[PDB]
């Protein structure tokens, strides 16, 4: 595809810019539906039987989806009657917002979809512009960060990591388990929402980039355990260490800078009183750490995948962010402990 | 905490520009290694022949995430700037809110073993 | 209203100040049919 | 109100005589006679066409899909009537708000009638004749938007009663004098026969010529008029009355003269000819008001 | 007689009840045709005729159209009946319940509800507006307008370039 | 000319309709802004009051008089 | 009050109407056709009523962004009718 | 009143079926894109309907720029289409 | 707003603001108090200081406190049924 | 609430047809004043409760212009008048050439007067009756906003986190 495939991955950059820089309910709810006309044609991309079966089943959950957000739209209207994104005004309106923007993130009841629609995409370039495409309903979140309840909000970020910590251990697809800890991650997001907006855009910039790194390091294609199996002999040894760096990090550990979030979600929450929760994140984000804790014996190991064709020729790939995303991603927690203020 | 009398365009404001920056500070030299780390990996992933004696695309690498982090810091000394200057003038202004408790030698348990 | 609670005073609005339209729900509950007539702008059309 | 029963069963009349001035003109234009054995000079036959079409002629059903086949002439007949109500003969019944979007509407509503007819019956090489009829009508309603919405544009606002007034001295026909030509072609949409052509057979194209000379007086109003004359209606009445029919001529003359386009080919008569003229003038009769004062 | 509107939103309501139900997608298509065009006339009742006559225009003169092709090249030739399908019948009789059963308690004015908001008299109150205006007004005598909201005509313009380029890519 | 005279004639050869697609709503586009016309249009458009007028309070004010005719206000008299 | 009572039930009606299936994944994408009939009324009467003059050229917008979506998800069903017989919910290969 | 003029029609066109039925006593998937290009151009004159409607009271050099930017993006839709339209 | 316009304007978003060409709002009046109380902060995170001008706002848009005193008024009409009734017009 | 009296609203009103006042423009020209002075009113009081005594001098002075037009030029002013309601909705076309009857015989009498502009805002500096600010809705003054920290911010701290 030529100059069109880059004009509608354009009119995506451009739809969220539209939720970013918004005022209007409608403006925002143009934004949404600018995505749902643009991301589709890259979910078919190479006429597959998967790839017609995973749009119709992400079109028709994020159809509904939108369609629920502007009914909160109009509960507005009907109450109050001003049209500037700022508060919902309404005990009623409330509900229906969050749980709409519950369905187009991976939040706990509508998950669903999330990982059918990640095994229907046919290449790494398109399995980007799902974990990209979570910025745009955080953003609208963080501007309706009061005259929201707890209690459908917190018990769907305490759920959703629930789920997603026993969603990926009877799985080995690949493509699956990024899925499920994009269900994992989302729980980490909605928790401080409450206790101050801030962090939240920092926890998208850690989980956007950490995420990016993942498939522009599965550029040399592998979409199981055991395709990725023949990777430490076969191929390059040095790009097994490289992707443990990555690995390691999605899960809470102190030395990379994957823990930074898990930093300073529990520490915002603890100022206020609540230590019973975040006990709960901590214990559920170590079956979070589970899935990389077998999929490191995949790089560390030798595993005997060794097959008989040797490759001799050099591997050519695109690797745009490859090389710049994962010095930052590995190493940050002793660089930019100070970046909460810069970001938020 | 949040923002209250500040707006977005251009990051830093300009206007709160009193504040000195940072020069040859050791953080900046900690996101310079990571500059340069990330101009050794990149050697690694595609197949050149040492990280350290190969490329020199390296500079690209050393001065843009010194570039990036130079005004990444000029935010930091900034927002922690306004967040003490906000919070020192809360103080100021109420003044019954914070309330000063001095000269004590209360009585206290004492622990046996 | 005799015998119940309301005093027909002070009016809905406790501001007492501004006083909108008032009339425009209300305009007399009684004889429906004058009342048909004057809320057919769209309907009809005469 | 007995205008409205005024309005339906003299223009069924017009609907059954049609069907002699199809018979005689097109007759005329092959050399041939029309009928002349039935009445004095074939008068009578409407009316013998209705007695033997309805009464004794019977319907053995393909499949009869419950709810369908007789709902199909309720959106034929039904919707073709309605059409008569917004028409600015001199005092309109009931003058709407706004006239041509009431016109455009239950004209696309119109589209279903063919739609439901064609899912009447069971067979599959039916259905799929008919799409392709569909096809045709679906398309040329995209140029009947465009020319409407540039000729108000030059004069007028929606309403059907101002058209009257713009034509106080001049014709619509000279100011937009491409559009004239392509109006022209894009009323023969509903299918007419003369581009292309595809209950009971008897009332189904009794609601099909019942929207020809809806599109006959809808282009005396559009683009003739001469005068309106408040004092005396009848004046007005039978200088419209010639004018309309001498286009009612001109629908039964493309039908005799010009054979069938290809069905592709009349889908590269849109898109690839009409489209990339009609919204050049659709850009050109934007500019025209902004150009020279006139914006009413 | 003396109501307008709460009349025709019943009917509205009715066409609703056999989307809930399943009647097969070509009886459910006439659906649209009922609700949508007795939906013309909710939207009429209060003034804007332009606004009113745009579900005449695209949703029955466009929209329903299309969606009459799609019935035509996946799941065609016969609707199954609807009294003869199990579960069906019961979602409509259980749908209707839902509605009819409610009207009945909105007579004698006020009725309890769900959500706190009650039904009232609906007769006197059914307009809400005394004159407000004269010449070109009505809320939508100037409805729809390129100047001030300059930016919701390109955003919208955008999408619909989208629309053309996209549906080509994927069949 | 190399594509000046070379394709203009090709395009009236084949396919003459696509010259009028670009021409006529070529000339819609430019017309407006060189002609010296337009200044006209805008002066009557903002003279037609839809709405009531509004009489202000003056205190020592100048341009302004009583509602009979009399030199004061805007009033376009352009050609009658 | 009084009309918001019948138009907010049959939003919620359609809202089981598309969740709720017997195999005919044509039906979900004519009842989303209705939802946004449903939110054209229920805009259209806050509007009207209060006169906003400004937000009536809001649900046009919305019209638009109506036909978008039962438009382009409606190509993909068409899609599934080329790899595929016939269009079912039942006839599905992911896991 | 209105629906006096509608009823009238629509009971005479049904009572005229009466007397049509109880009287008497004795694939392609090339088509799909012609309504996809039709739905797509219908919210574009939609859009372009206020056009002799609004322009008598707004400013002309705001609404100009905008108002054949419309139409333009219009043709060029039909520009993308005719690089591999169909044979149809 | 995540992302703020400056030196540019696309606002034109709440109620009584610049009119089409000079129509007004059925609620004009009450948000010249509603917006003029809350354009600070201080009602704002609280929102205890405008509920006065808040609340007569609420009855503007939905009138149902107008309407319970309606449906009052006709009940006790409706009470007057074989009783002490009188109609003026 | 409390109302106006019953005995507020003014006698002798609405003998006129809806067109026959329409008919003549020339109430904008003559008897303007007490037009004027109501209008002033309702821009700075939107209350008809405080204005209707001006509203009175409006009825009356309304009367004084067509009681004129009663004694003299009747017979032109009705013909005028017949051409009018004749016209479906025009109200001005297909009538000019009995406009030129009428106007011609008012030109003997100081009545004839026709603007061929406008109205184009007319201001009333004679107008006094009342002071225009006294709060028309406004009842609370609002409490006073957050106060804006002036001086330039110093680092004292550097950094309140658990390093640095």
């Amino acid at each position: 595809n030529p100059i069109i495939f880059i004009i509608i991955l354009l009119t995506i950059m451009l739809g969220t810019i539209i939720v970013m820089i918004s005022s209007h309910w409608l403006l925002v709810w143009i934004g949404f539906e600018m995505n749902m006309l643009a991301i589709i044609p890259i979910m078919m991309k190479n006429h597959n039987p998967r790839a017609t079966e995973a749009s119709t089943k992400y079109f028709l959950t994020q159809s509904t989806a939108s369609m629920l957000l502007m009914m909160a739209v109009i509960i507005n209207l009907m109450f109050s009657g001003q049209w500037t994104v700022m508060k919902l005004f309404n005990p009623m309106a409330s509900m229906l917002m969050t749980m709409a923007l519950a369905m187009k993130l991976g939040m706990a009841p509508f998950h669903f979809w999330v990982p059918e629609v990640t095994q229907g995409i046919p290449l790494s370039s398109g399995l980007i512009l799902l974990t990209w495409q979570k910025l745009a309903p955080m953003s609208v979140l963080y501007q309706i960060f009061p005259s929201i309840n707890l209690n459908l909000i917190l018990t769907l970020s305490v759920l959703s990591i629930l789920i997603g910590g026993w969603g990926g251990l009877n799985q080995t697809q690949l493509r699956k388990i990024m899925a499920y800890s994009s269900i994992a991650h989302m729980g980490w997001m909605t928790a401080v929402l409450p206790y101050n907006p801030t962090m939240t855009l920092l926890n998208l910039i850690i989980y956007i980039i950490m995420t990016s790194t993942m498939f522009t390091m599965f550029m040399a294609n592998s979409t199981t355990t055991t395709l990725s199996l023949s990777h430490t002999w076969n191929k390059t040894p040095i790009m097994t260490v490289l992707i443990l760096a990555t690995l390691l990090s999605m899960g809470g550990l102190p030395p990379l800078s994957g823990f930074m979030p898990k930093w300073m979600i529990i520490q915002e929450m603890t100022k206020n009183n609540s230590i019973i929760l975040p006990t709960f994140m901590a214990i559920t984000a170590l079956l979070n750490l589970y899935f990389y804790m077998r999929l490191t014996y995949s790089t560390t190991l030798t595993m005997f995948p060794s097959t008989n064709n040797m490759k001799m020729k050099w591997q050519f790939p695109l690797m745009k962010k490859m090389t710049f995303l994962p010095t930052m991603v590995v190493l940050s927690t002793m660089m930019l402990p100070l970046t909460p203020m810069l970001s938020v | 905490g949040r923002q209250g009398r500040a707006t977005f365009q251009f990051l830093p404001d300009e206007a709160r520009s009193l504040p000195p920056p940072k020069l040859t500070d050791p953080r900046l030299a900690f996101v310079g290694f990571l500059g340069y780390c990330s101009g050794l990996i990149d050697n690694a992933i595609r197949r050149r022949p040492v990280l350290l004696a190969g490329l020199h695309r390296q500079l690209l690498y050393i001065t843009s995430f010194v570039f990036v982090g130079y005004y990444l810091l000029k935010r930091q000394d900034y927002m922690y700037a306004v967040r003490d200057h906000d919070m020192f003038s809360y103080i100021k202004s109420h003044x019954x809110x914070x309330x000063x408790x001095x000269x004590x030698x209360x009585x206290x348990x004492x622990x046996x073993x | 209203v005799m015998k119940x609670x309301x005093x027909x005073x002070x009016x809905x609005x406790x501001x007492x100040x501004x006083x909108x339209x008032x009339x425009x729900x209300x305009x007399x509950x009684x004889x429906x049919x004058x009342x048909x007539x004057x809320x057919x702008x769209x309907x009809x059309x005469x | 109100m007995i205008n409205i029963l005024m309005l339906i069963i003299p223009i069924l009349l017009a609907v059954a005589f049609l069907t002699l001035v199809e018979r005689k003109v097109l007759g005329y234009m092959q050399l041939r006679k029309g009928p002349n054995v039935v009445g004095p000079y074939g008068l009578l036959q409407p009316i013998a066409d209705a007695i033997k079409l309805f009464i004794k002629e019977p319907l053995r059903p393909a499949t009869s899909s419950a709810s369908m086949f007789i709902l199909a002439p309720i959106m034929a007949l039904g919707l073709a009537l309605t059409m008569w109500i917004p028409l600015p003969m001199p005092y309109p019944l009931i003058n709407m708000n706004l006239g041509v979007l009431f016109m455009l509407a239950m004209s696309s509503l119109a589209v279903y009638s063919i739609l439901w007819s064609g899912w009447a019956s069971n067979s599959k090489y039916a259905l799929i004749g008919a799409l392709r009829a569909v096809a045709q009508t679906i398309s040329y309603e995209v140029t009947l938007a465009i020319i409407l919405l540039s000729v108000l544009l030059m004069s007028g606002s929606f309403t059907l009663s101002t058209l009257i007034t713009t034509q106080e001295q001049m014709w619509l026909i000279l100011p937009a004098w491409p559009l004239a030509m392509m109006w022209f072609i894009s009323t023969l949409a509903e299918t007419n026969r003369a581009p292309f052509d595809l209950g009971p057979f008897a009332l189904f194209f009794m609601a099909e010529y019942a929207n020809i000379i809806m599109m006959n007086i809808f282009t005396a109003i559009l683009f003739l008029g001469t005068s309106h004359n408040p004092h005396m209606p009848e004046l007005y009445t039978i200088n419209f009355t010639i004018k309309s029919l001498l286009l009612t001529m001109s629908f039964l003359w493309i039908r005799a003269s010009y054979p069938r386009f290809r069905y592709d080919q009349l889908m590269h008569l849109l898109w690839k000819n009409f489209l990339p003229l009609t919204l050049a003038l659709c850009m050109w009769h934007v500019s025209l008001p902004i150009l020279t004062s006139g914006i009413p | 007689m003396l109501y307008i509107v709460f009349i025709l939103s019943v009917i509205f309501v009715m066409g609703f009840v056999g989307f809930s139900s399943k009647p097969s997608p070509i009886y459910g298509g006439l659906g649209l045709i009922v609700s949508g065009g007795v939906g013309c006339g909710i939207v009429l009742n209060f003034g804007g005729s332009f606004l009113g006559l745009m579900v005449f225009l695209i949703y029955l003169g466009g929209m329903m159209v299309v969606f009459g092709y799609t019935t035509a090249m996946a799941t065609e030739q016969y609707p199954e009946i609807w009294l003869s399908n199990k579960a069906v019948l019961g979602a409509f009789v259980t749908g209707l319940l839902m509605e009819f059963f409610m009207v009945y308690y909105v007579l004698k004015d006020k009725e309890v509800e769900v959500v706190f908001e009650f039904n009232g008299l609906g007769d006197w109150v059914i307009y809400d507006t005394g004159d407000s205006g004269f010449f070109s007004e009505e809320a939508m005598g100037i409805a729809a307008l390129y100047s001030y909201g300059t930016w919701l005509v390109i955003v919208t313009g955008w999408s619909l370039l989208i629309g053309v380029v996209v549906i080509m890519e994927i069949t | 000319a190399e594509r000046v005279a070379a394709f203009l004639k090709n395009v009236w050869a084949k396919e003459p309709v696509l010259v009028a697609s670009f021409a006529i709503a070529g000339l819609a586009v430019i017309l407006p802004t060189l002609s010296p016309y337009t200044k006209y249009s805008l002066m009557i458009n903002x003279x037609x009051x839809x709405x009531x007028x509004x009489x202000x309070x003056x205190x020592x004010x100048x341009x302004x008089x009583x509602x009979x005719x009399x030199x004061x206000x805007x009033x376009x008299x352009x050609x009658x | 009050s009084m009309v918001y009572m019948n138009i907010m039930m049959a939003f919620t009606v359609s809202l089981v109407g598309l969740l709720m299936y017997r195999s005919h994944l044509m039906s979900s994408l004519l009842c989303l056709e209705g939802m946004m009939l449903s939110l054209f009324v229920m805009a259209a009467l806050t509007i009207l009523n209060s006169h906003f003059t400004l937000a009536s050229m809001m649900p046009i917008i919305l019209l638009v962004f109506a036909a978008c979506e039962a438009a382009l998800g409606l190509s993909l069903l068409v899609m599934v009718s080329n790899t595929y017989g016939t269009d079912y919910v039942q006839n599905l290969n992911l896991l | 009143n209105l629906m006096l003029a509608l009823l009238t029609n629509f009971t005479l066109a049904t009572l005229l079926v009466i007397i049509a039925f109880w009287l008497p006593q004795l694939f392609s998937m090339k088509f799909f894109l012609v309504a996809i290009t039709f739905l797509l151009f219908d919210l574009e004159i939609a859009l372009l309907l206020p056009l002799p409607w609004a322009s008598q009271t707004a400013n002309l050099n705001t609404m100009l720029t905008m108002a054949l930017f419309l139409i333009i993006l219009l043709a060029v839709s039909l520009a993308y289409e005719w690089t591999q339209k169909g044979l149809e | 707003q995540k992302r703020l316009g400056v030196d540019l304007d696309r606002w034109m978003t709440i109620q009584s603001a610049e009119q089409p060409h000079g129509i007004p709002s059925r609620c004009h009046a009450f948000e010249k108090e509603w917006i003029e109380c809350a354009h600070g902060i201080g009602s704002i995170r609280a929102e205890k200081e405008c509920k006065i001008e808040f609340e007569d706002f609420r009855e503007c848009l939905l009138r149902q406190k107008t309407m319970k005193r309606l449906h009052a008024i006709r009940r006790q009409r409706e009470k007057l049924i074989k009783e002490g009734k009188y109609t003026p017009p | 609430e409390l109302p106006s009296l019953e005995d507020l609203k003014v006698q002798e009103v609405k003998v006129s047809s809806s067109v026959l006042k329409a008919a003549a423009h020339h109430y904008g020209a003559q008897c303007d004043k007490p037009n004027k002075e109501f209008m002033l009113c309702r821009w700075e009081e939107k209350d008809p409760r405080r204005c209707l005594e001006e509203g009175k001098l409006v009825n009356q002075c309304a009367l004084e212009f067509f009681r004129q037009i009663k004694r003299h030029c009747a017979e032109p002013f009705t013909e005028y008048w017949t051409c009018i309601d004749y016209s479906g909705l025009q109200l001005f076309r297909r009538c000019r050439k009995q406009q030129a009857q009428f106007d011609e015989c008012v030109l003997d009498k100081l009545g004839w007067v026709r603007p061929d502009l406008g109205d184009l805002s007319k201001v009333t500096k004679v107008k006094t009756d009342r002071p225009l600010p006294e709060n028309p809705y406004h009842s609370r003054a609002r409490p006073e906003p957050n106060p804006e920290v002036e001086g330039d911010l110093k680092p004292a701290r550097h950094g309140s986190r658990l390093f640095f």
